[PDB]
RNA sequence: CUAAAACUCAAAGGAAUUGACGGGGGCCCGCACAAGCGGCGGAGCAUGUGGAUUAAUUCGAUGCAACGCGAAGAACCUUACCUGGGUUUGACAUGCACAGGACGCCGGCAGAGAUGUCGGUUCCCUUGUGGCCUGUGUGCAGGUGGUGCAUGGCUGUCGUCAGCUCGUGUCGUGAGAUGUUGGGUUAAGUCCCGCAACGAGCGCAACCCUUGUCUCAUGUUGCCAGCACGUUAUGGUGGGGACUCGUGAGAGACUGCCGGGGUCAACUCGGAGGAAGGUGGGGAUGACGUCAAGUCAUCAUGCCCCUUAUGUCCAGGGCUUCACACAUGCUACAAUGGCCGGUACAAAGGGCUGCGAUGCCGUGAGGUGGAGCGAAUCCUUUCAAAGCCGGUCUCAGUUCGGAUCGGGGUCUGCAACUCGACCCCGUGAAGUCGGAGUCGCUAGUAAUCGCAGAUCAGCAACGCUGCGGUGAAUACGUUCCCG
RNA sequence: CGGCCAACUACGUGCCAGCAGCCGCGGUAAUACGUAGGGUCCGAGCGUUGUCCGGAAUUACUGGGCGUAAAGAGCUCGUA
């Protein structure tokens, strides 16, 4: 709702985008694999490895 | 309309027949937009009407709009505190589409316990000249007639 | 909101039926989303400042 | 209501986010800590005026970037005041916590740090007339800075009444997305209430 | 005709400027009217409000611009109201002292329950104490107690209407005027023409998102052109970018060109190309100000008020009371239909103390169990309904219509009698298109039919927000009604 | 001790009790009411009331006007 109490016929709406990519590695080296542990990522993107 | 005239719609002719009469039927039957079911009321009706008449549809239908057209109306306009009648002529298409809005409403009120039997028989009546229809444009006529001394507002 | 009432709903109630939500920045009882933990007013505040990690203005 | 907040309105294209990480299970938690932590801040610190706080998370460590005029009082040559802040974090539980303090390289061109001043000096005893004289030109005085208005609302000069003026010199084009502007706003003290100051600032044009 | 006094007032007057207003005129725009569609006002049901009761039915709002409103969720808490039992530097923080090493935690007994009494553990530092709370206070905490005619912040309306101002100059003495006037044109103070005016600002337009086409990059959990294995289960499996698919970059509408009108100027009509032609469709976007507009019940704040109470715990009750009135929606009033059997097409979104597969038993709510999932993979049924085919009803207060009242169960919850929802049954009431009057709508629009989410354990969800299927009629033209 | 008019702060009742030469001040937060201090003027005097002159070009000889504000008789003939 756009104001507190009352004064309903006016909203505001928002949004929140998550972007997810996928990197299939195929052929898992252990230095691939250390490289990727040790490289450091900004917050804002997340890794998960599996 | 203040601006202009707007564009109007380029309507679709039938492929069933090729009358596009009959479409515009089908489109002032519409009701809560059930295409199929109101063309398959307008078939079922037709067919009935052909059977128990034995003629020609098409040509029945032509001859129930002729019939049933219009030629003059009644429009109401104040002047000095009194509400009068003033008659004038109507263009030809806007004749045709009373004549079917007239067919259908006039259908909508009978009594045959069945509507698609109700417009067959109210087209049956409208061509053979006992129709609701030609009542009502009977009645628009002897209004126009009584009520055109005031022709010369010209509005 | 009464502080009192704001610290013994965060107080832990002897019953599992006796828990809700107390937006955490103003203590308002209605109108708050679970996700985020805060209030319309208080989403509405964050988001137009900017200090919230992905609210954005949606037009689509 | 009769303009949105300018800094939301431009939040996706010109300025970005004053913190950023990626947390759904425990994003109640870091939003309620981020906001005990930044009342605590602003409670504890009014002397100098600090024109921005930045956050950044990452797992369990936690960064905190403070923007002031002048960081003399902010953190001390011994460090009273950093550790005394050091020391309220760790009371806040924020973990492990690393200050580093920036100072603005303009002072007079942050809408922040005028909006103090402007605030403090109505507060003590200044006119608005003076105070939105020299606030202009001290601004304008710089060479970045395009246009400015300056506005207030409240009881002014302790008057039964509220008054609404405002002075504008240069381009405030509000409307335009590609337009950069800063937005800051305050709440001054005063015997007889309080009172707000808002000010906008616009600085050039992006393109890209 | 000649013509007084008593008394009373602090003004009465002449000219001229800016607004406002006219049942004055002139020139123009809006679903304003006119032509059409579908509704409200009549019955039942679901919500809000007024009125009257009650010990309380907590508080605010009050034509436009309040009335499916703060409440995106009232058995307890929610709750700020009523009754009754406790309580006090206090339920909750902090400084000063006077007595401390325990506060703090796990169980027994009494009790409507708070709460009171007992059972067990007890300081980490180090000689000064810090953290802690147990008693006396000191300051003080505490207040949904008052004041939106004292304020901050936030929001609606006039109105997405196109208008509101400043610098220099000029005229008048002066309030002031010109710029902003006249002609043309546009959706617009958008632009051209001469003019004591020359320039600029806020507005308008553009810069943002989505949607319509194409090119490049692009193959898993997605798609299958061309090859093999499946053999009833479907790309299921080996394989592959030849098109969607999802998400990155670019091109494309600029009166781009032609003919006529136009001051040779704006602009306008028609035509060619093209996915679209003359702001392609929609959204975000509220200028100076008006309504002392709404909000001390989000929050913050000046002053007054309570402090042994108007702070505070707990049990029960209330916010759902009723002889009435108004407002917003759902169900209908039946054959373009109800019911029964067969039968094919979508989008988007959610899932951790949560979704819940298969199987078994229940008419069915649901009971057992629980693979697959932090999720293009598994569930929300192969996402359906209207649609298409077959049978009954023959115009009835009806096989339409479903409320009210009785008799049995499931589920969440310590807690369903005031006071939930769902399942099974009996129950068959008013209602046959509706008075003056009044509301919505000009293309994927009107109407009709479905799906998902927020608040949430259970729901008063017919509300709100979003995603969809089928898909109309009409606009002669501004005389009259409103702005 | 509001502006004319050199001289300000708090306390007490709020359209009541009251001030005032003109303008005007109090409808819970008064530099205008009453009281406190503090300040200004005056002083063996300080204020109020009454009368006369000037500012009054506001009876305009020196020194005013008659279209619209108050003011040209309804128009002519004619004595002093
Ligand atoms: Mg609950
Ligand atoms: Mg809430
Ligand atoms: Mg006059
Ligand atoms: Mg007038
Ligand atoms: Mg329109
Ligand atoms: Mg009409
Ligand atoms: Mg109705
Ligand atoms: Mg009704
Ligand atoms: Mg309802
Ligand atoms: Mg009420
Ligand atoms: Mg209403
Ligand atoms: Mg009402
Ligand atoms: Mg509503
Ligand atoms: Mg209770
Ligand atoms: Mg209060
Ligand atoms: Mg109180
Ligand atoms: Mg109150
Ligand atoms: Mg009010
Ligand atoms: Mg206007
Ligand atoms: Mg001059
Ligand atoms: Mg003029
Ligand atoms: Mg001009
Ligand atoms: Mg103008
Ligand atoms: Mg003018
Ligand atoms: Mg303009
Ligand atoms: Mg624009
Ligand atoms: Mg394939
Ligand atoms: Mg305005
Ligand atoms: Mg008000
Ligand atoms: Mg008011
Ligand atoms: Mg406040
Ligand atoms: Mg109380
Ligand atoms: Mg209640
Ligand atoms: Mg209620
Ligand atoms: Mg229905
Ligand atoms: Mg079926
Ligand atoms: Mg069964
Ligand atoms: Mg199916
Ligand atoms: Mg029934
Ligand atoms: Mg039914
Ligand atoms: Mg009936
Ligand atoms: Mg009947
Ligand atoms: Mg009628
Ligand atoms: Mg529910
Ligand atoms: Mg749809
Ligand atoms: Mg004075
Ligand atoms: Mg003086
Ligand atoms: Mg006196
Ligand atoms: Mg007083
Ligand atoms: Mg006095
Ligand atoms: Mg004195
Ligand atoms: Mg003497
Ligand atoms: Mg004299
Ligand atoms: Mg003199
Ligand atoms: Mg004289
Ligand atoms: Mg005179
Ligand atoms: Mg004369
Ligand atoms: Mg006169
Ligand atoms: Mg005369
Ligand atoms: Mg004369
Ligand atoms: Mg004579
Ligand atoms: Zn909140």
């Amino acid at each position: 709702i756009r104001s507190p109490h009352k004064y309903k016929d006016s909203r505001e709406h928002f949004e929140m985008r998550t972007h997810k990519r996928l990197i299939d590695i195929l052929d898992p080296t252990p230095k691939t694999v250390d490289a990727l542990m040790r490289i450091d990522l900004p917050a804002s993107v997340d890794v998960n490895i599996q | 309309p203040r601006k202009g005239p707007a564009p109007k719609r380029p309507l679709v002719n039938d492929p069933v027949y090729g009358s596009q009469l009959v479409t515009q039927l089908v489109n002032k039957v519409l009701l809560e937009g059930k295409k199929s079911l109101a063309e398959r009321i307008v078939y079922g009706a037709l067919e009935q009407a052909r059977e128990k008449t034995g003629t020609d549809p098409v040509v029945t239908l032509k001859r129930a709009l002729d019939n049933v057209k219009p030629a003059l109306e009644v429009r109401s306009r104040r002047v000095g505190g009194a509400t009068y009648q003033v008659p004038v002529e109507v263009r030809p298409d806007r004749s045709t589409t009373l004549a079917l809005r007239w067919l259908v409403n006039f259908s909508r009120q009978r009594r045959e316990k069945t509507m698609v039997e109700r417009l067959a028989n109210e087209i049956l009546d409208a061509s053979n000249g006992l129709g609701a229809s030609v009542k009502r444009r009977e009645d628009t006529h002897k209004m126009a007639e009584a009520n055109r001394a005031f022709a010369h507002y010209r509005w | 909101a009464k502080k009192a009432l704001v610290h013994k709903a965060n107080k832990k109630p002897k019953f599992a039926v006796r828990a809700y939500t107390r937006c955490n920045k103003c203590g308002r009882p209605h109108s708050v989303y679970r996700k985020f933990g805060l209030c319309r007013i208080c989403l509405r505040e964050m988001a137009h400042a900017g200090e919230l990690p992905g609210v954005q203005k949606s037009s689509w | 209501g009769q303009k949105i907040n300018p800094h939301g309105f431009r939040l996706g294209i010109t300025t970005e986010w004053k913190s950023r990480w990626y947390a759904d299970k425990q994003y109640k938690d870091y939003v309620k800590e981020d906001v005990a932590i930044r009342k605590l801040l602003a409670t504890g610190l009014e002397r100098a005026g600090i024109a921005d706080v930045e956050i950044e998370r990452t797992r369990d460590r936690v960064r905190v970037d403070i923007h002031t005029a002048r960081p003399g009082i902010v953190i001390g040559r011994r460090g009273t005041e950093a550790d005394r802040i050091r020391a309220d974090l760790e009371k806040l539980t924020g973990k492990q916590v690393q200050l580093n303090i920036l100072e603005v390289k303009n002072p007079e061109s942050q809408a922040q740090l005028v909006a103090q001043g402007v605030a403090e000096q109505l507060s003590n005893r200044v006119a608005f007339r003076r105070a939105m004289r020299k606030a202009i030109q001290s601004a304008m005085r710089q060479p970045n800075v395009k246009g400015i208005r300056v506005q207030c609302s409240g009881r002014l000069g302790g008057a039964e009444m509220s008054r609404s003026e405002f002075y504008r010199e240069g381009r405030v084009p509000l409307h335009t997305l590609r337009a950069d502007i800063d937005y800051g706003l305050y709440e001054a003290k005063t015997t007889f209430g309080r009172i707000g100051v808002k000010v906008w600032i616009y600085k050039g044009d992006i393109v890209g």
